[PDB]
């Protein structure tokens, strides 16, 4: 059980990306996903939350308006999208897998850099 | 409306010494919530500690953490080469999760 | 006549939304037909009934009636999928007695399609204000 | 006199936030007219009525009552929206009796305006505590 | 004959999923044998029973039976702690009389497997049509 | 004496946190002194009262009691404001008779405030173990 | 005979895991002695309870008797920290009489700890089929 990301890539400033991480080796609906940003030289923090079952996104309030992501149930994927790009963010962005009890992540994928 | 404070920040290795890093949050942050990651030097994080107390299955003999409160430890006793890279921590309370400064 | 696929145009509050139905046969017990919106789960969907009667020997009046609901769904938290809260109903009664012709009948059909459309009205059901 | 939009200014906590109101109509049965903030849901708006009295063969005395509340509501839990939690009434009546002048009348409503501001009545009401 | 474990093809809306089942012993207190479905929990597994009867002085007629039951498990709180939110089942009773041969047994059977298969009766189940 | 802001030091497990306190006026209904936490919500602050009283025609000795509580707070998981969840208690009274001398009245106090230091009774609180 | 820190090693569903634990007093109101698991909150920790009887003018055999419970944690709602949704009772009563010598005394507890590692009692527990 495992997933994977995509490769690397960049954009010019102002544009808007997708990021995307698919899943295998397990049932597609039922367990939540997250996002997480880890800028190089510094701590690395929690971005966004959904589970794909329903629609139901919770946001961190640092980052309320620049991400929006989706989740569409039959090609077993997540899509992640950013706005107004700058060179604030560059940095690898890892999502993960957990379920609820006691909330800590189980499975990492490998990360996708980013470079504006 | 919560940040931690891991007080170590560079370390030093010997294969025979007792090193210990250790924690502390603004608030109550209750146990059984909060966690221990080691990141390698160029690839994807995993977990080392769940719930402060018991260990992962891949998880050597030897490392223990502790405490009860508002300030936690990690100690490791009889460190050898290749084991340590970074030690973040997290943990989650009311809403929004925080991870550690790092150390090493 | 005969039941068909009933489709819509031009409604809302623009007027720029439309909505089709599809026939769901004749419950016999009764004689109340029913047409509905081709949705999934049986409890999140818009229907539509309509049903004459006859004069007994107990009414001795005819008497057209027409229901229309429109449930609301909304998910709650830690909750896999949709359920139905508010619902928002309608009713449409007619008493046309037996000696009555044609040209009342669609009289009093065609000022109540043109009346829910004055202003009075759509001030009165869209803001809720009281005629005053 | 006659129904308006009756705006605001300098209320609140530091006296910079406004309000402003919309008319919606006299109620025949009982006289009250009513205020409304010009919101969506009719459940989650805030809302100020007026009612004079008149004397009849058994009270004897003019009674003039004034009613706010303001709903609060807390934000999606799912999805579903808004709700409302919490309530905060408020109450004025006055008791003028027959043969009072307009001196007078004025006056209780100028000390009760002015009271409204003293540092006591600002202590009691903004922290819960008791007048000691 | 004797229980084993099993095996389905071809099931579902499309004819591709398939089912496995396991032998889960026979209750002497009513000769209701039991097949399961390997899971873990056992509130959110599904089931197949399966008893012959016997007349008695009282009834007198052999009465096979048969239920399907299919719980729904919604994991929204928590894989730890998932509640069944609604379920499904299923009947078949036979009446076979005493002197009855063999072909008329299988007769039963074998329309019964075919008629679940028609286009009214899929139409009748998978859209809750009633048959008109 | 008199009412003050009361502030504490070394108090916890460790002994490191500090507590501030504020006067919040006295009820002249029966007496009861009241202390509070600075707190926004008036049911989730820390409160301390005292109240002394004196002999009737009943009752004959003099009776001070102190009484603590603590709220402990956290948001429940629907809502959006925090909420009290449970409590803890405390409760000191003291029974002193007409013709006691002051220093019997200090010598209970101090022997109170010496016991409730010494490990067999932090054995018996913060562990909750039986003493044996 | 004298209470200390039971460890216990090779215990699960592989046989590796550990547990340890305290003890906590002696009960003297009916001689139930107790042991408990070092947890945090007093209603989240596993506990073993272990008391001898006497031949009373009444019962005239003693009883040996153990309880062992274990609660699982889970369902964290909001923010507010975890509370017991499920439990695990277990239940051990011996009944010897007055005249037994030893070796039998001994030689149930033996089998006893024997036949809770047959395949057919693991059978019966970890898969909660009937033994048919």
């Amino acid at each position: 059980v495992q997933l994977q990301q995509s490769g690397a890539e960049l954009v010019r400033p102002g544009a808007s990306v997708k990021l995307s991480c698919k899943a295998s080796g397990y049932t597609f609906t039922d367990y939540y996903i997250n996002w997480v940003k880890q800028r190089p030289g510094q701590g690395l923090e929690w971005i966004a939350r959904i589970y794909p079952g329903s629609g139901n996104t919770y946001y961190n309030e640092k980052f309320k308006g620049k991400a929006t992501l989706t989740a569409e149930k039959s090609s077993s994927t997540t899509y992640m999208r950013l706005n107004s790009l700058t060179s604030e963010d560059s940095a690898v962005y890892f999502c993960a897998r957990d379920d609820v009890y006691p909330f800590y992540f189980d499975y990492w994928g490998q990360g996708t850099t980013l470079t504006v | 409306q919560i940040v931690l404070t891991q007080s170590p920040a560079i370390m030093s290795a010997s294969p025979g010494e007792k090193v210990t890093m250790t924690c502390r949050a603004s608030s109550s942050v209750s146990s059984s919530y909060l966690h221990w990651y080691q990141q390698k030097s160029g690839a994807s994080p995993k977990l080392w500690i769940y719930s402060t107390s018991n260990l992962a299955s891949g998880v050597p003999a030897r490392f223990s953490g502790s405490g009860s409160g508002t300030s936690y430890s990690l100690t490791i006793s009889s460190v050898e080469a290749e084991d340590a890279a970074t030690y973040y921590c997290q943990q989650y309370s009311g809403y929004p999760y925080t991870f550690g400064g790092g150390t090493k | 006549a005969k039941l068909e696929t009933v489709t819509l145009g031009n409604i809302g509050k623009d007027g720029k939304q439309t909505l089709v139905l599809n026939p769901r046969g004749v419950n016999p017990t009764n004689g109340v037909a029913s047409l509905s919106q081709a949705g999934a789960v049986p409890a999140l969907e818009k229907r539509v009934t309509v049903s004459v009667s006859q004069p007994s020997r107990n009414r001795k009046n005819y008497k057209v009636q027409v229901k229309i609901q429109n449930p609301t769904a909304c998910t709650a938290n830690g909750s896999c999928d949709p359920s139905v809260t508010r619902q928002a109903y309608a009713d449409v009664t007619f008493s046309f007695t037996q000696y009555s012709t044609d040209e009342e009948r669609a009289f009093v059909r065609t000022e109540l399609a043109a009346l829910l459309a004055s202003p009075l009205l759509i001030d009165a059901i869209d803001q809720l204000n009281p005629a005053y």
